């Protein structure tokens, strides 16, 4: 079976291993597609202490299709982890980072304590709000919530509150007080064609011998050997009159090898009638005596 | 997400349309799955994706549901369906759970139990302990309340209980009850009694005995 | 397809123990790969799984103390227990993940394997009598029986008159004991009118201490 | 892919006015004669092309040429009209059979349009490009029933 | 011809049979058709001509009957059967009628009313009007009866109700009840009552206000 | 198949109102054609047929009053009604007949048109306020609403807080009144101690006026 070089790679990377997060009332957000879903480093990377999936169990996630992935970025405390999920409430749930309650995906989230505190005051998180928030909505406003009957007037003061509050993240704070990175990788599958499929490794690739062969999406079988053909540059394998693959472009290479058929023909015994001889001799026809 | 079975213990003769319900904490979408473990033996695969039957399951089986409400149907009971029936949630891997369960019995009427009591032996006595026996036989519903008397005060947290599988024949059940006291705590109180209560019996059934 | 769990056996709280599960009829290095267990008086439990590439995952309970391990060359199963506690007493088994589209479910379970966890050592049955009395006959009928207790591990056969008498018998589960040593008991219905006539004869047998007492059961 | 709010009057470089406000993406990515064939096929957008010289600066220049596909764009856009952003012409498909003549390298010399006239049948029909002297049978005549009585 | 639908409201759960009766005031043959509206939706054929599936319509639906006695079967009921089932006579041409109805709700348990009462406000008293306003949330059965009281004498002919369609989450109906005064027939008055009898409640709740 | 009903609005008693049907998706000119109209508190009842001989037929309470005709050229269906009445107030639907042997039944609907009968003339309506009390509250849960009176024709949307409370909401469909005007009510369920601090509005848009009043609901 024959694959293509893999590159290309999703940035999972870049995500996971950022040199930043962003705040849980401004999460961002980048998108993930046209690329390989290789999930290599997220498989045991020791540093995970939570990983749940919504959608679908992580042993099939690295092997079927997308058309986006969307990775949402940011930073809270460990005992807000509960409330990256489906069917949560709370004010992270609710206020800050919402997620459907029908959710395909999953939750990966780590302890940042060595990372993100010091106290570390660049963390916010929205306290305030009339309403709660719509799947995937990010409120970044910063207007005066209001909580009493008297207008604030673009000021704090009684019953008037700066909506967004910061976290004392600190070095020393006990483990549900700590930040955690959370990454929430967001998966869905639309009428568009999908473009963001596992990696496959090739088999090493074995000229004149008899295999079944698997290049891409097209199925043969014969004997490969060296082709003297050149193809277009969009090309990918070739045909013969009668509707035959007559030769294939192999995905790694760029060479070309024609098809021969597995050796065949019909065997005939050569004797002298058994009335003076029982000695025979046995003709392959059609084919070469280094394949019988 | 936790997952409630109802009921803990479904009753219904061979024949009979037998429903059991499964409910999610929050929504599941359709990842439900349901299995069928018979005594002595693995559970099987019933039902997967809240409506997708297995190969191999009886076509009598059937299922359907959403979010957080899913029902399992058996469109006629059979003797060998006598089994512990499981759901389980697959919304969220990896951590697969199960519900409690619903037995499902085989329903003969219902059936009183006859209640004996059985005073601690000598030989038990003679090293300190003494344990009181009450047999609740040939009984059906599986349920059955065992109260403890000592002085005819309740007893608590000093006494277990055993029970035996729904008979072959006379599809009942039999229920060993055991309140073990220590002998300083048993030369301490003169009467010892264990009533019974039981949807065969019009009222609860006291056997009782004196120490010595 | 088949598969066979083993390794099962008696450990003392604070010890280890290693299962492993035969793993025939299927591609075994092709299927993700789990173990479950099941507690009397819990239900069945998800404890861990291994999958194709080589990940891992556990429940909270679990993780740091369990290893799931798959040898594909010898299509063999193992899970190392370590850091065992008495609440980890279940029967385990291994068990084939399968899925359609985006659908996860389990299809494939062996027979399982009891692993029991105690600091007790193997201890014979004290066996006692339940005599028969005015307060154990009631309408002509009457019963008489035995209480097995403090042995470890199970099991415990009880049958009456070596095997001579196969109806009227009741013969009840096992229950663990705070002692750490298991309990059980049996009883014959008997006519009232038997009592003191025929001979029942309780007859308890612990294979583990090579122990058996016949308990001649009277009035 | 963003939706756009596309100008109903779109187009050193300086000035960019093709659109004002977007919302969210899905897809991105980063005597002159220029000919292209845009198709969608099951989702997939497809762009063929072919760019050479020309020696006219007065009308489309005759001549035989073939396209080959560039870019695989697998976004599920629906298309049903199109706006092009600034001498061109424009025509449109049809479900036509054809014959393509591919010489020994497998470059398209030269073609047949089956439906053009009946030569062309003849051509299609003999499964050649070339036809010697003769008759050929091509197609069948029938007259069709319109009304009922 | 008359047909008489039976029950006006049926309750049954997603996977309940359900069975809708019609009787006819005199034979009709094998001439009905029984037909099946969404809220919202125009309605759909079902079966003609007693039993005669029609095509479209799910293998869940099925039916029978003769003279006067017919009955329409859903085998399992599913959240888009939540419908007025309505049946129709064919023998009497040209005139075809239907039947009242039949209305298949989804049962879920029994669920009590919050009740509220609300006084008129000073803004319609100026205007010489006085409308007291009851309101009945989150129950079921959809049907509740409310018996407007002044000066604990019971009204009648001065009020009118309004009833939501069941709520697609929790299963239940609510009521708005308003007793019409002029203000003339409000100052005669001094208390002002809403009293409700429904099938969760042990016994009928009455809640009430004094006039200023 | 295909059909569209129009032509339905607002007559006075004793005027007219002249409906249509589009049809399509079949040859119109073969089918019998029908009327049906749903009235609230009644039912479904049927009106009139006009069959393909050109043949009609009206209920005896409709006979004298209304015309129906077809125009095949067209694929469309007319129905002329005179004499209107308040009690002709209803959903007017068109329907496709067919048949099996000797059985009739009706297969195709329109989605119908709402004809209103009334002689008052459009009505911005008067919203008051439903205020919350102690006779209002139980067990710490409360309500407060509005309600909306003498309004004409329908509709009248009702919400609160200008859409932001969407949850505990319940509004109720109107019912006409013997004035010939409409009224409607709505109510939000908030915990008791929200009452005097969390402010609600009932807000009412009453389309056919271009009326909207936005009602400060407090104790
Ligand atoms: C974030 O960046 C770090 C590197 O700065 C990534 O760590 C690297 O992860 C790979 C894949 O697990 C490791 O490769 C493995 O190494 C072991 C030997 O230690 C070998 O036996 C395995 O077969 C495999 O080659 C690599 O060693 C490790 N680098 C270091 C310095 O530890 C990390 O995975 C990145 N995280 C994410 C989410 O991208
Ligand atoms: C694929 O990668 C190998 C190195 O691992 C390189 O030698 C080969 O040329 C690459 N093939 C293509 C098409 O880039
Ligand atoms: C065939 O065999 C016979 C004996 O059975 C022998 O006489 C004869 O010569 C043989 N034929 C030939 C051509 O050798
Ligand atoms: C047979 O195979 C050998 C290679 O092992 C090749 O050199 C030779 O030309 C082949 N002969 C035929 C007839 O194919
Ligand atoms: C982002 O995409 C979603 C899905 O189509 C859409 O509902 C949402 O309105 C878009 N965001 C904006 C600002 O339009
Ligand atoms: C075009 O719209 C139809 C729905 O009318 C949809 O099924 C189809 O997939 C769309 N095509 C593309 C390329 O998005
Ligand atoms: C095929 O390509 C070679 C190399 O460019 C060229 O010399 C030859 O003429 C080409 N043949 C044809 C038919 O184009």
């Amino acid at each position: 079976v024959r694959f293509p070089n893999i590159t290309n790679l999703c940035p999972f990377g870049e995500v996971f291993n950022a040199t930043r997060f962003a705040s849980v009332y401004a999460w961002n957000r980048k998108r993930i597609s046209n690329c390989v879903a290789d999930y290599s480093v997220l498989y045991n990377s020791a540093s995970f202490s939570t990983f749940k999936c919504y959608g679908v169990s992580p042993t099939k996630l690295n092997d079927l299709c997308f058309t986006n992935v969307y990775a949402d970025s940011f930073v809270i405390r460990g005992d807000e982890v509960r409330q990256i999920a489906p069917g949560q409430t709370g004010k992270i749930a609710d206020y800050n980072y919402k997620l459907p309650d029908d959710f395909t995906g999953c939750v990966i989230a780590w302890n940042s304590n060595n990372l993100d505190s010091k106290g570390n005051y660049n963390y916010l998180y929205r306290l305030f709000r009339k309403s709660n928030l719509k799947p995937f909505e990010r409120d970044i406003s910063t207007e005066i919530y209001q909580a009493g009957s008297t207008p604030c007037n673009g000021v704090e003061g009684f019953n008037c509150y700066f909506p967004l509050q910061s976290y004392g993240f600190q070095p020393t704070n006990g483990v549900g007080y700590q930040p955690y990175r959370v990454v929430v990788l967001s998966f869905e599958l639309l009428h568009a064609p999908a473009t963001v499929c596992g990696p496959k490794k090739s088999t090493n690739l074995v000229k004149n011998k008899c295999v079944n062969f698997n290049f891409n999406g097209l199925t043969g079988t014969g004997v490969l050997t060296e082709s003297n053909k050149k193809f277009l540059p969009f090309q990918q394998f070739g045909r013969d009159i009668a509707d035959t693959t007559d030769a294939v472009r192999d995905p790694q290479t760029l060479e070309i090898l024609d098809i021969t058929p597995c050796s065949f023909g019909g065997v005939s015994v050569i004797t002298p009638g058994t009335n003076t001889s029982n000695q025979v001799a046995v003709l392959y026809q059609d084919v070469n005596c280094t394949e019988v | 997400i936790e997952m409630t079975q109802s009921p803990s213990s479904l009753s219904a003769a061979v024949g009979d349309r037998v429903t059991i319900t499964c409910r999610a904490s929050q929504s599941i979408g359709s990842y439900l799955n349901w299995y069928q473990q018979k005594p002595g033996k693995a559970p099987k695969l019933l039902i997967y994706a809240a409506s997708s039957l297995q190969s191999g399951v009886p076509s009598r089986f059937s299922g359907s549901g959403s979010g957080t409400d899913f029902t399992l149907t058996i469109s006629s009971l059979q003797p060998e369906d006598f089994a512990i029936y499981y759901c389980q949630q697959s919304y969220v891997s990896p951590t697969y759970t199960f519900g409690p369960g619903t037995k499902v019995d085989i329903k003969r009427t219902v059936a009183a139990p006859s209640v004996f009591i059985f005073p601690p032996s000598d030989e038990q006595l003679k090293s300190g302990t003494a344990s009181v026996v009450c047999l609740l036989n040939n009984f059906y519903p599986r349920e059955a309340k065992v109260q403890w008397k000592v002085d005819n005060a309740l007893q608590s947290g000093n006494s277990q209980e055993s029970v035996t599988e729904q008979d072959s024949k006379d599809s009942t059940y039999s229920l060993s009850s055991t309140l073990t006291l220590s002998k300083a705590d048993y030369e301490k109180h003169k009467v010892y009694a264990c009533e019974v209560t039981h949807q065969g019996l019009s009222s609860p059934v006291t056997k009782s005995f004196n120490r010595g | 397809v088949q598969l066979v769990e083993s390794g099962g056996g008696l450990v003392q709280p604070g010890g280890s123990l290693r299962l492993s599960c035969a793993a025939s009829g299927f591609t075994f290095s092709s299927y993700d790969m789990h173990w479950v267990r099941q507690t009397t008086g819990k239900g069945l439990e998800w404890v861990s799984t291994i999958g194709t590439a080589g990940d891992t995952y556990y429940p909270d309970s679990v993780k740091g103390r369990f290893t799931i391990s798959r040898e594909d060359a010898k299509n063999s199963l193992y899970l190392q227990m370590n850091s065992l506690r008495a609440g980890d007493t279940a029967v385990y088994y291994c068990a084939r993940g399968d899925s359609s589209g985006y659908y996860y479910y389990f299809d494939y379970w062996g027979q399982g394997t009891l692993l029991t966890v105690s600091s007790a050592s193997t201890k014979g049955p004290s066996v006692f009598p339940l005599a028969p009395s005015s307060k154990s006959t009631s309408g002509g009928t009457a019963a008489l029986g035995c209480l097995v207790k403090d042995y470890f591990p199970e099991p415990v056969t009880v049958s009456w008159n070596s095997g001579a008498l196969t109806s009227g018998v009741h013969t009840f589960p096992a229950v663990l004991q705070s002692s750490g040593l298991y309990s059980l008991s049996s009883v014959v219905t008997v006519p009232s009118s038997s009592l003191g006539t025929q001979t029942y004869i309780c007859n308890v047998n612990h294979k583990p201490s090579n122990t058996k007492v016949d308990k001649k059961v009277e009035p | 892919v963003c939706e756009f709010q596309f100008c109903n009057d779109p187009f050193m470089e300086s000035e960019f006015r093709v659109y004002s406000s977007a919302n969210n993406c899905t897809f991105e990515y980063v005597k002159n004669l220029r000919e292209f064939v845009f198709k969608n096929i099951d989702g997939y957008f497809k762009i063929y092309s072919k760019h050479t010289p020309i020696n006219l600066v007065r009308d489309l220049p005759q001549g035989f040429s073939a396209l080959e596909p560039l870019v695989d764009l697998p976004i599920g856009i629906n298309i049903t009209r199109f706006q092009t952003l600034l001498a061109y012409y424009v025509g449109y498909l049809q479900p036509r059979t054809f014959l393509l003549k591919y010489n020994e390298n497998g470059t398209i010399t030269d073609a047949v349009d089956c439906a053009l006239d009946p030569l062309s049948e003849t051509k299609c029909t003999l499964k050649s490009f070339t036809v010697e002297k003769g008759i050929y049978q091509t197609s069948n005549f029938r007259v069709q029933p319109t009304e009922s009585i």
